[PDB]
Parts: structure tokens; sequence; C-alpha cells
RNA sequence: GGAGAGGUA
DNA sequence: GGGTATTCGCCGCGTACCTCTCCTAGCCCGCAAGTATCCTATTCCTTGCAGCGGT
DNA sequence: ACCGCTGCAAGGAATAGGATACTTGCGGGCTATATGGCGGCGAATACCC
């Protein structure tokens, strides 16, 4: 549905208005076990097991920095977007890593 | 029955045309405003404001079978309407003449006789009906006015319309402008001859023919005292438009049956005189004409109510039967009446009396066509007109109005060529009496009739009632269409764009004419002042259901100047309906804004939450000295928005604060008004 | 129509559904990968995961 | 020819 | 400026086989395919000019 | 030998049909946007003494 907005007049216009029932893309369908045709050689789509989007508190037990010093790092993982990461380097110091 | 049928075609100038599709509200910003749906090709939906009602049309080319649904953004509409732009050109000689001497010149005006016109009214020896009497009352007023008459008396056959063509006449011969009829035929020129020299019996008026019945002797003298304007009434076939035709003084023209002229020939009589008081008369128009006949740039009239027992003609859609023909012509001829065989060929016309003369051994045949001597056709009609002889083996004259009450049964052997307006004046050509008239319209085989005449038998049969007149003229617009509205070619859609845009096309020739503003001054888009506050403001379709009288409502709206406008408009509303909307109070109020600011200068207005601006007008009455006293007393409110622009900055949260605050506004504006 | 045929077409997890048994068929609708897009390489991964 | 997927040892 | 120290980018990270599917996105240019409209017939109505008797 | 009259071509209206260049969907045939892995190692910097 396109609008036309009446650009002399003020902010929220509205001169005309349009709208049609256009066809786009192919979807594939499911068949009724679950088995996908994609040139007749039905497809499956095994199941995903990513890490959740969220926080996440981690470490290094005693691994890095020759030092026996744990790291303690934390991610803000989006489901979409970039990656936040704040790590503490072995002089105490916090440091934010972005992707 | 002339606006708002759904899936009927329907006209917007950007677009091109489309069908009618529903009414609904949506919400595009806050604003759930009415939009209308338009459905174009590959199911386009358009959705129209209320507000650009105005941008919408009845469709004027008919088409009702098949109309061009424009797809959205196809341009053709575009390149047609620079097309009609280019024919709409101010540099058009053909009626832009007539558009100067209507800036520049004038026309007579009749004077009225309260007395003599009555002693003509007593040489009537009938009755008037009461159709026909209001017919002849708009007439006469009309050529009792200054103005270039120009009336169209479309009405039913035989219904004396020739009566009010003498009576039209008989003022004008009052005031001796030396009356000037055409009709298409040299047959129904003599009758109509014989009709003027009989009615007119009594008064000094000369009344005489200019056609081929007068030699090139004959009808020279009678030109030469057309000349000398000694003749009060001329009657002529298309020999009055050879250019040498010169009345010393022509006011009054009356055209009969301008179905056959050609709109090149009505131009050319009418660019003869400019004052003259044109006339036209039909059974039927073209449907070009009819469309200009019905949108009202000349006058219209409808006749019914017969005069005495005017009947149902039995439309016969039948085949080519040998024995059809017996019966038809054995029950016509023991009725007492005569015989049309129509034949319309007239290399094989001799051969079809030929044959039908030994086929109806008790029929009384001759021939009719015209490719034969006009004195020999002139025996001809002296025969069948004195009943000499029953049936008559015919080509397609016989549409030429010819009277003859007495031939009640016509039979059109072929049906296959020929127009829905011609067949329904071929079935005027029996009846016109007391006695019953049959209408036998033989065939060819279904499949081998025709593509179009199984549609215009279908029309011809299903049509036969009392008014049918205007019934088959609106058949007839819709199955052959409107041509150029100016130009040739008055059968065909011809790009019908719509006599509505006839109008802003000659305004705009109007104001290329004023010679200060060129055709480059084509006011094409002339909202020409709009105001605007942000709120929905509709007539509710639970509210007001029907979306005919809502877009009613919202033309009443559009039609309001005044404020009374609006009240009776509210009280009507509460009357016939109740509740009192909020959106609708709003919008009644909005159009009194529009109101105020064509009272009040105004081109431009717009609002907001936080405020607007307004776009003043030269021509105004706005307040400069006390503007600008608002402007240094609220600075806070108020800044210049160019010299015509003003931004205002207000607390419009509460849409009754806004109200209030525009309303008052324009108040005080209308205090101190310059 | 390329984002969605290329996705089912060509990727590392719409694989070919082996049809040699029901029990197969049952077991490769309920698989669980941890690869692809979003997820951990095969021959890059340690012993916790 | 090269990518991807699954599988055996 | 020199030892230390930290980073940091590059290097690498099993062999042989088998089964399957899948391999550039978009733009341009003309090239076939479908169409409204215009020149060609036919065969009513008025014109126009030449035959044409007749003297 | 001079003129008014007949008739046979010349040009508008209304209707079938074939043509024909417009108008366009298409398909082949071209050009040109990250985020789950560690261990080591040497080379480039960081750094204060």
């Amino acid at each position: 549905r396109l609008v036309i907005y009446e650009r002399e007049a003020p902010e929220g216009t509205v001169k005309d208005i349009k709208e049609q029932e256009v066809y786009m893309g192919e979807i594939p369908l499911m068949t009724d076990n679950g088995t996908f045709v994609i040139n007749g050689t039905e497809r499956v789509i095994v199941s995903q097991l990513h890490r959740s989007p969220g926080v996440f508190f981690d470490s290094d037990k005693g691994k890095t920095h020759s030092s026996g010093k744990v790291l303690y790092n934390a991610r803000i993982i989006p489901y979409r977007g970039s990656w936040l990461d704040f790590e503490f380097d072995p002089k105490d110091n916090l440091f934010v890593r972005i992707d | 029955l002339a606006e708002l049928h759904i899936g009927q075609p329907v006209v917007h100038l950007e677009h091109g045309v489309g069908r009618y599709a529903g009414m609904t509200t949506l919400e595009a910003g806050g604003i759930t405003g009415e939009y209308l749906m338009l459905t174009y090709a590959n199911d386009a939906k358009l959705y129209v404001p209320v507000s650009s009602l105005h941008l919408i049309s009845r469709y004027a080319g008919g088409a009702e079978e098949n109309a061009p649904l424009h797809k959205l953004g196809g341009d053709a509409w575009s390149r047609a309407r620079q097309k009609a732009a280019e024919k709409v050109r101010d540099v058009a000689a053909e009626l832009l003449d007539i558009y100067a001497q209507r800036a520049a010149k004038e026309g007579f005006a009749f004077k009225h006789d309260r007395e003599q016109y009555q002693l003509f009214c007593d040489s009537f020896p009938f009755e008037t009906t009461p159709d026909q009497a209001q017919a002849i009352n708009a007439v006469l007023s009309d050529m009792c006015q200054p103005l270039a008459m120009d009336r169209l008396v479309c009405g039913d056959v035989g219904f004396g319309k020739t009566e009010v063509a003498m009576r039209a006449a008989f003022l004008a011969v009052d005031n001796h402008k030396q009356v000037a009829v055409l009709v298409p035929t040299t047959l129904l020129a003599q009758q109509h001859y014989d009709n003027f020299r009989d009615r007119f019996a009594n008064w000094p008026v000369r009344i005489e023919m200019i056609s081929r019945f007068r030699s090139a002797k004959e009808q020279t003298q009678i030109l030469a005292e057309v000349a000398e304007g000694k003749i009060d009434i001329l009657i002529g076939t298309h020999k009055l438009l050879q250019s040498d035709v010169k009345f010393k003084d022509l006011g009054l023209l009356i055209v009969d049956e301008e179905h056959r002229f050609g709109v090149r020939h009505k131009e050319r009589i009418k660019a003869m005189r400019a004052n003259v008081d044109i006339l036209t008369l039909t059974a039927t128009p073209i449907p070009r004409t009819l469309n200009m006949a019905m949108s009202g740039m000349r006058d219209l009239s409808i006749i019914a109510t017969p005069p005495a027992r005017r009947l149902a003609v039995k439309t016969f859609v039948r085949e080519y039967d040998s024995m059809v023909v017996r019966e038809a012509i054995l029950r016509e001829i023991l009725r007492g009446g005569q015989v049309y065989y129509l034949y319309n060929d007239v290399e094989n016309i001799q051969k079809a009396a030929e044959r039908l003369a030994e086929l109806v051994p008790e029929a009384r045949i001759a021939i009719g066509h015209g490719q034969m001597r006009e004195r020999e056709l002139e025996r001809v009609m002296n025969d069948f007109h004195h009943q000499r002889f029953n049936v008559l083996v015919c080509t397609t004259i016989i549409e030429t109005g010819i009277d003859i009450p007495t031939a009640n049964t016509i039979i059109i052997e072929r049906a296959d060529h020929f127009g829905l307006a011609q067949l329904h004046q071929l079935r005027g050509r029996v009846g016109r009496s007391h006695h019953q008239a049959y209408a036998w319209l033989l065939t060819p085989h279904p499949k081998a009739m025709t593509t179009d005449a199984q549609k215009r038998l279908e029309a011809i049969a299903s049509l036969e009632d009392l008014g049918a007149g205007f019934a088959l003229a609106t058949h007839d617009l819709e199955i052959r269409g409107a041509g150029e509205l100016l130009g040739e070619e008055q059968s065909g859609s011809m790009e019908t764009i719509g006599f509505s845009l006839y109008m802003e096309l000659l305004e705009n020739a109007v104001d290329a004419l004023k010679a200060g503003r060129e055709p480059s001054l084509e006011d094409l888009t002339s909202q020409q002042t709009e105001v605007e506050l942000r709120m929905p403001s509709l007539l509710p379709d639970d509210f007001i259901p029907d979306v005919n009288t809502r877009l009613s409502f919202y033309k009443r709206i559009a039609s309001a100047k005044t404020e009374n406008e609006l009240e009776e408009i509210k009280v009507e509303l509460i009357d016939r309906f109740g509740l009192l909307p909020d959106p609708a109070r709003t919008l009644l109020d909005i159009a009194r804004l529009r109101q105020q600011a064509q009272k009040l200068g105004i081109r431009k207005l717009e609002g907001n939450e936080k405020g607007g601006v307004i776009e003043f007008a030269e021509k105004n009455h706005v307040n400069p000295a006390w503007l600008i006293g608002l402007l240094q007393k609220q600075p806070q409110h108020y800044r210049l928005d160019g010299p015509t622009r003003l931004k205002f900055i207000q607390d419009l949260s509460e849409r009754k604060t806004r109200i209030e605050w525009v309303r008052q506004f324009m108040r005080e504006l209308e205090e101190n008004a310059i | 129509s390329a984002a969605v045929k290329e996705f089912f077409g060509s990727s590392q997890l719409s694989q070919f559904m082996v049809q040699n048994n029901p029990l197969s068929e049952i077991t490769h609708k309920r698989r669980i990968s941890a690869l692809g897009p979003g997820g951990l390489t095969r021959e890059r991964a340690g012993f916790e995961v």
C-alpha cells in the first residue's frame, strides 16, 4: 500500500494512496511429513543448536597471560547486530571489544 | 440514477477510467480518513480522499459493454490528455471565433404578441398534449430572451413536433426574421411544405422551398427572393449549405432531425449568422450530441403523453419468412392500411419488387429508391401518399421521416446493416393513429445475421413501451459511443475524455483569449484555497451506511459557500439522522473555515499540534498593523514566514483547543479586517 | 527468490534426507546440529563443546 | 574442475 | 638506546574411499508477439457540369 | 447559335474488411556487510631505565 504525501502540506499529510496485490517470492512448502522438495530430491532442514542471544560472563581459568590470572570477560550477543565484549586486562583494566 | 453505480465506469483525470469499487476509511498517520476504491487493470486499487472528490466524474463515453481500464502508470491517459489539449488549443479556429464573438458580440430579442398568437392558437385544429405545451413554453420564452437561442425538441414521433416549430415560426414572422428551416431530405421537405401551406393558409406569410424539386431556375428565383428577404419561411435540404443562401436578415434557424446532418454541416449553417436563434429538432440525437444534450451546454426537452391513440408497435424479430410476409401483408390490407417493404439495394430493388409482386398477388406494389429520376420518385410518393398502392418495395429512403398515418405494417427483409436509432425511426413509420401498427423485421439466419444486429434486435424487441425514445437513446449512447467533441466521427469512442473536460479546456481557452493569460496559463489544477488542521473528519460508515448519501453530503460540503448552507445541512442531518458526530461537526466547521478564507483572502493554511503557517493573498483584508502588534506582543507564539506567510507556535494539544484557536482566530481577523 | 532458494538449496543445514528406513527418516528430521551459520565449524572446535 | 553436505574404515 | 615484554600476524592443525546437490547478479537490446487505427471496398443524399433538343 | 432542361459523373454521410505501423513482454546475451580455536614463533613495536 503506497501513499502520496502532499509535500507542501506539513508534517503529517496525504494527497493520495494506492495499493495492489503484488506477487513476490517463491517459498517452498512442507509436505505432510516434513520433507521439503527442492528439485525432486526431498531435503530436510535440521535444527541448529546455537548459543542464545544475551549476556555471558566467561573467564580463562588460569589459562592465558602466563600469570595464573583469570580474565573475566563478558559478551552482549544480540540476535542481530554487533557483538559487545568487555574484558579484564591482566593489569586490572576494562576493555571494550566490538566484534 | 446519474452517479455512483457500483462497477460503473468512472473517470479520474490523472490516471484514466476505472470502475467504482466502494468507499472505506484508512489510517494513514493518525488520520483514519475516508477514501474511495477505484479498480484499474491488473486490479490496481486507488483510494481517493473525500476532499479530492472533484477529480472523479461519470464516464461520458458510455461504452458500458467495454471501457478502457487504464492500468496504473500506463500513461495512455496522459497521452490522450495531451492530445486533447492539443485539440483544445485556443488557436482552434473552429469555435474560438464563436467564443471571440461571444466575448465581443450579442444577439436578438424576440418580442411576444399576446393577442395575434391566440389567433394562430385557434388555427391549431387539435388539443396540445401537456408534455408538448410546456415544450412550446420553453421554446417561445427562450425566443423572447436576447441571447442566441439554442434548443432541442427531441420528442417522440408524430407528437406534433411540427406544431412547436410552426408556433416558433409564427413568433419569428411576427418579427419577420426570415425563418430558415432545414431537414436532410427533399421528401419530408415537400411534406413539411404542404404542412406549412395548409396550416398558414391565412396570414401574409411567404413560405417557399429551395430544393431539387425546384429547378435550376425556379430555385434560383426562390434564392433571389431570399436575398431580397421577401420569403418569410424557407424550407430546404443541404442546398442551404452551398454558401449561396444569404438572408438579408436571418434570425431563426430550425434544424430538424440533426442525426443525419453531420456537425460540419451544423456549423456550416451556424457560421453564417451569428445572432441567429438556432432551433434543433429530432426524435433521436447522435450519442455525441446526446451527451452534449444531457450535459446542458444547450437545451433539452423530451415529449411524452401521446396525442390521441399512439401505441406500442409490435416488434417482430423474425427470420426471413415468406409466410410471415403473407400474413403481415394480408392482415395489414384487411386492416385497410399500407405496407412498407425495406430492401436497401438499388441494384436488386427492381428484381425484389418483380418477385414480390407475384409473390403477393393481392398487393399493389411500386419501387422506391434514391437512384432514379426525382420526378419519377415524386410520382411514386404521389401514389403512396394518396393510397394508390399498398406494399412499397423500397430502400431505406423511407427512413426520411415520411408521415403517412395510414401505413401500419413495415417489413424489413434484411435487418443486418442498420443502426438502432434508424430501426426506431423505421418503427416510427407505422402507427401515428388509432389503428394498430406491426413492425416485421425479417432476418437472415442468426449465425449469418451479424455481429451487432443481434444486440440491436434484442434492444429493439425488449424496448417497446411509452417513453422509449430516450431509453433507446441511452442505449444508442454506449452501443456506438460519443465521438470527438468538436471534430468529425461522432460514432466511436474517439478518446472520450468527457464533456466536463470541455468546460475546463474552454475556460482555459477563455484565459488564453483574455490576452494577458496564455494557453500556457492552463489552470488544470485549481484547489484555489486549502486548509488543514489534522483531525480525522469523516462521515462515519456506521453513522452513514449509504455511500451514495455520504458522497452526496460530501458534495454538499464542497458546494457549501455560506454558513446558512452549513446550518441547513446540519439541521437536515439531525432531522433525518439524529446524532451529531465529532468528525462530522468538525468538517462542517472546516468548510466554514474555507468559507471564511474565501471571504477573507487566505490562499493556504497549515495547522498541527504546535501551530502552523498562514499564506495570505494580495487582494486581502489582513490587518498589517494589528498583525505586527500581534507579533510584538507574542513573539513567543509567532514568527514571520516570508512576507506572505506566518508561522504560529501554539500549544495545540487538545483538538477542541485547536478548534477554538482557529475559530476565534479568524474572528479576530474578521474584526479588524482591512 | 535468490535468498530463499539459496537457503533451501545450498546451505550447510538444509541437507539431503537419507531415506532408506522409516527410522532414518525420523531420526533425520529430529537431528540437532551445531554447525552452519551462527555456530562453530567442524574441524575447529575443542572437547568441551 | 571446484565448493557444500552426509557416511564407512 | 636496550633488555624485556606485549602484541600480533602467520604458520600448522589424519589418510583412503563412497553417496548426493550445486556452481554470478543484473542489465540491455533487440526481437518476436499482440494491437488500434487507417486506406480500401460498398452504394443514400445534394452538386455540378456537360449533353442536348430545339429552335 | 443560344438557352433552358436531363442525365451522368463528383463529393459528403453511414457500414465491412484488410493493413500496418504502434506498443510491448521477454530472454538471451552481454559487464562487473564480520563476530565459537589454540600453541608457537619470530618480527615488529612499548617502555623505562
